[PDB]
């Protein structure tokens, strides 16, 4: 009937006759191939003629090209496309995957299956299958036979838990834009049927924790895990949040073409003059250091606005107005560290200061000394044995000193309120079986990929390990209980070699983090000893490519996606992470919330860990979100962005992985009750029909609940069946004509 | 000799003219008349396959059908009783031992060979149950029995 949802059921799930119509669609497989084109790469066409070698065809939109036959692969048939789930394509290929996508789309359609994946597009427009009575439809129905929908998923996670009684876990990884938040504001609402209370601080994080990207205006830097604590009779208890992987390169260091984090730039706009005067701000953001070297400030957000919204959201929650206060006290000061200027004693490598004018700013801002301040930073003290010494301090380590600092109290102050609204929206019901719901940013491909571009992809590497493993484990638990194992092999191994290359010793990361203590290290050396230790030795490492004219690159990886060209220069500067003792003493020694308040590559890693070891002890679940275009335009998608989105987020690779071994498995007594019409003459009989079938019997595996064979066999069994039945059609009509 | 002599008795008694001559148009039913149940291709190959045009123009005499028979006979392929069930058992959703009338109605104007409504009407007139549907068993006894 598919009519329960009625408004959204047209959305949800298209109609019989559609599908029919559709199923019609005449088209040759002969005939019609994918032929690469050269704005879009991947086209359809239909062979005009075949010449040899090369063939010429035309393409839907017009052109009169030819290519080697060898670049062209199969089309999917008519009569099977628009599928709700994809894990069984036909024929899997790279562009059919995006046409199927495309198709899809365009008849308004956004989520699809792909095994044991979830990929979602995004429109920009409000749709009505978030309708409560959908939400009551989907309630209790499995992934089969329901139409797709990130519902569905959270129900069988849900169901998973109550049955098994264990932890679960879905986890969101798109394209920065591909709307994971919207996505997880809807999944939370349905657990919801405290929320409202997660979106009225939801705009608090994101500007605290979100800046402008080349591809990006609202790009979420750091990864969020919410956590919906249940009961022991699955009722909503309550709700925790926590936050893992912060840039603080962002805070300390900006791009050519990028901004710092919205906050500093909402405070920067004068619509709150108050705050402006408290903080002793100019008012001009090419005053302070640390956002000047940035993007100065964009159109396409209006700042005041943003900065109003974060002052409700502060303003009408648990905490009080003088902690705003001192929040954004704390943040000006931060802002005023980018103005101090040292100077290195004459004949000598200490450094002292020469502007003790911002000290003093920031020592009322925090309520320090601006002398005691100056004093530990220019001359830090260290307990050796049971005294104290001084210690030695030139310009460039007193500026390490002071940037690591700024942002170490940045991520300290982020931590804070990540726990403030947390003990605020905590409650002291009976919590158990929490419920996690990550979202992460993705597998980002920029043309001037950095260290912050690396820490990312070794992420969403980690990541992607993780669901081969989960898949691995899967299918051996299936083969174990029905006793017959096919491919014993993990996956891991087959993505291992760049975790290995990234985190193991005489690694990347561990290289780096040599140079960062060598007495005299540059970017040259680091590339000079990276090639030395790397080159040739490793498979994954490579030389640099220039294609097309790149700005620049000086070495490349081979991910789970693609080849990626990285750059080496600011590397250095960007890693050191000396922490002064002293001023933390200082901190601690502070009439303000410093009281409660008190290399990054390790850091990196160590919360990565901390994030691996946590997911580890949860039931995943899988999520894709891809932006359809660069333009608002809902309709339109560009070719080219999805299949690089497709490749970024490894469902081809996933899907492969599933059909490696053997995927199509079907209960012997239903194939027996229903595919018998191929050769008609529940077990004895299935088993003589399979053989009898005069089919090689490697492609197809003797179980005993489920019978198992690959893709290849169930099509061919498909046609085959469907040929004669149209034999036995034409014999039924025949049949008819003698009893005329 | 006795079956040719049928045969050809049969030919002057559907013979309207005396002239032990015939259409093509009606070939296939003498033919399935004398027990034969071919296939449109049957019909037309032995013919040669000739156009709608010479479908309607030409006539065959008793001498020229002689050999259609004659070939007819060496076949026999004529289908039975568990292919039937077994093609008509797909249509029973339910699986009581009863097939839709209207999706058979459907799938039989669509799928297949489409015939003309007056004959399958007669041919289920009766082998539909109260409900509307067909118990393709006593309809599969129906249709080879005569
Ligand atoms: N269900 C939806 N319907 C319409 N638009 C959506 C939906 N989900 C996301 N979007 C679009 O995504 C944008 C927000 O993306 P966002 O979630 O901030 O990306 P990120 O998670 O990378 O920050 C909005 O402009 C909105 O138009
Ligand atoms: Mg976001």
């Amino acid at each position: 009937e598919m009519a329960v949802f009625g408004a959204a059921a047209p959305y949800l799930r298209k109609s019989e006759k559609e599908r029919l119509e559709a199923q019609t669609r005449p088209f040759d497989l002969k005939k019609d191939v994918f032929v690469p084109d050269d704005k879009q790469e991947f086209v359809k066409a239909k062979i005009v003629s075949r010449e040899g070698g090369k063939v010429t065809a035309e393409t839907e939109y017009g052109k009169t090209v030819t290519v080697k036959e060898d670049q062209v692969m199969q089309q999917n048939p008519p009569k099977f496309d628009k599928i709700e789930d994809m894990a069984m394509l036909t024929f899997l290929h790279e562009p059919a995957v995006l046409y199927n996508l495309k198709d899809r789309y365009g008849s308004w359609m956004i989520y699809t299956y792909s095994g044991l994946f979830c990929v979602t597009v995004n429109p920009y427009k409000w749709l009505p299958v978030y309708t409560p009575e959908v939400v009551a439809a989907y309630r209790g129905k499995k992934r089969s036979e329901a139409p797709p929908h990130i519902f569905s998923i959270s129900d069988n996670a849900y169901q998973y838990m109550l049955t098994d009684r264990e932890n679960q876990s879905i986890l969101i990884t798109g394209e920065s834009g591909a709307g994971k938040t919207v996505n997880t504001k809807r999944v939370i609402q349905y657990f919801a049927v405290l929320e409202d209370q997660i979106i009225q601080a939801n705009p608090a994080l994101e500007a605290f924790g979100n800046a402008k990207t080349v591809r990006n205006d609202n790009s979420s830097r750091f990864g969020k895990f919410i956590r919906i604590h249940f009961g022991a009779t699955g009722k909503l208890a309550s709700a925790d949040i926590e936050t893992y992987l912060l840039e603080k390169s962002r805070v300390i260091f900006q791009l050519k073409a990028e901004r710092d984090y919205h906050i500093f730039y909402q405070i920067l706009s004068n619509k709150k003059p108050e705050l402006l005067d408290m903080l002793l701000i100019t008012n001009n953001p090419y005053d302070y250091a640390f956002i000047s070297q940035g993007e100065t400030t964009v159109a396409s957000i209006d700042d005041a606005e943003e900065l109003m919204a974060t002052d409700n959201a502060f303003d009408v929650l648990g905490f009080t107005s003088e902690e705003k206060n001192s929040m954004y006290k704390l943040t000006g000061a931060i802002m005023h560290f980018g103005n101090m200027k040292f100077k290195l004693k004459q004949r000598e490598e200490q450094a002292e200061p020469d502007g003790t004018e911002e000290a003093d700013k920031s020592a009322y801002l925090m309520g320090l000394n601006s002398a005691d301040l100056l004093k530990g930073l220019c001359h830090p003290r260290v307990k050796v044995g049971n005294e104290y010494v001084t210690k030695g301090q030139n310009v460039q380590q007193v500026i390490y000193a002071t940037g690591a600092l700024a942002k170490a109290v940045y991520e300290r102050m982020f931590n804070w309120m990540v726990t403030r609204i947390n003990a605020t929206l905590e409650t002291k019901q009976p919590r158990q079986y929490f419920i996690g719901v990550l979202d992460i940013a993705g597998f980002e491909i920029f043309d001037f990929n950095s260290f912050e571009q690396l820490c990312i992809n070794f992420t969403n590497e980690k990541l992607q390990q993780f669901f081969n493993h989960h898949m691995f484990v899967l299918e051996q638990e299936e083969y174990k209980k029905e006793g017959i194992e096919w491919t014993f092999i993990d996956f891991g191994m087959d993505l291992q070699a760049c975790i290995d290359l990234i985190e193991k010793p005489m690694g990347i990361m561990s290289i780096l983090e040599e140079e960062c203590m060598f007495p005299k290290a540059t970017d040259m050396t680091f590339k000079a000893k990276l090639f030395d230790n790397h080159l040739g030795k490793s498979a994954n490492f490579q030389k640099p490519r220039n294609i097309k004219g790149k700005p620049e690159a000086h070495f490349s990886l081979i991910h789970y996606a693609g080849i990626v060209d990285y750059n080496i220069i600011g590397w250095l500067q960007k890693n050191k992470d000396p922490l002064n003792e002293t001023v933390v003493g200082l901190y601690q020694k502070s009439s303000l919330k410093l009281l409660s308040t008190l290399t990054v590559s390790a850091l990196h890693r160590e919360n990565l860990n901390k994030l691996m070891t946590n997911l580890r002890s949860t039931h995943p679940h899988f999520v894709r979100c891809i932006i359809p275009n660069e333009t608002k335009s809902p309709g339109v998608m560009d070719n080219p962005l999805v299949m690089h989105q497709l490749r970024c987020n490894g469902v081809l690779e996933g899907i492969r992985i599933c059909r490696k071994g053997f995927p199509n498995r079907i209960l012997y007594g239903d194939f027996r009750q229903r595919y018998r019409i191929l050769n008609p003459a529940s077990r004895k009989g299935a088993e003589k029909l399979l053989s009898s079938l005069d089919i090689d019997h490697n492609q197809y595996k003797f179980g005993h609940t489920k019978v198992f064979f690959k893709a290849g066999l169930l099509g061919l069994l498909e046609e085959m069946r469907d040929e004669r039945l149209s034999r036995i059609i034409t014999r039924i009509q025949a049949q008819s004509r003698g009893v005329l | 000799k006795e079956q040719q002599e049928d045969f050809k008795e049969a030919f002057l008694l559907f013979d309207r003219t005396g002239e032990c001559k015939i259409t093509l148009s009606q070939v296939g039913d003498v033919l399935r008349a004398l027990g034969t149940n071919p296939t449109n291709a049957e019909v037309k190959k032995v013919l040669g396959n000739p156009s709608n045009e010479e479908m309607n123009a030409k006539k065959i005499e008793f001498e020229q059908f002689l050999p259609m028979m004659q070939a007819i006979s060496n076949n026999k392929d004529q289908g039975g009783y568990e292919d039937f069930v077994e093609g008509l058992r797909v249509f029973d959703k339910e699986g009581n031992g009863t097939v839709m009338g209207a999706e058979l109605r459907h799938v039989l104007a669509t799928l297949g060979e489409k015939m003309k409504e007056e004959e399958v009407e007669a041919l289920l007139a009766g082998q539909e149950d109260s409900n509307g549907c067909i118990n393709y068993e006593a309809f599969v006894k129906h249709i080879m029995s005569v």
